[PDB]
């Protein structure tokens, strides 16, 4: 079990 | 629309929301496929779709 990676260059206030 | 945290959250960025495994989230603009927004804690913020689950 373990945390998926964040993938910041897909956040909408992008 | 809620969901529940399946793993804690610390935020990094001004706008995440933090919260810990668990936690209930009360959605607020799910339009993004992969980052929700919604309210846990007496705050909004945004959040991974794949950090959470619906609940009933």
């Amino acid at each position: 079990i373990q945390p998926p990676p964040v993938n910041r260059n897909l956040k909408p206030d992008r | 629309t809620y969901v529940q945290a399946l793993f804690d959250f610390d935020p990094q960025e001004d706008g995440e929301l933090g919260f810990r495994r668990g936690d209930f989230i009360h959605v607020m603009d799910n339009s993004d496929p992969n980052w929700w927004k919604g309210a846990c804690h007496g705050q909004t913020g945004m959040f991974p779709r794949n950090y959470v689950t619906a609940v009933n």
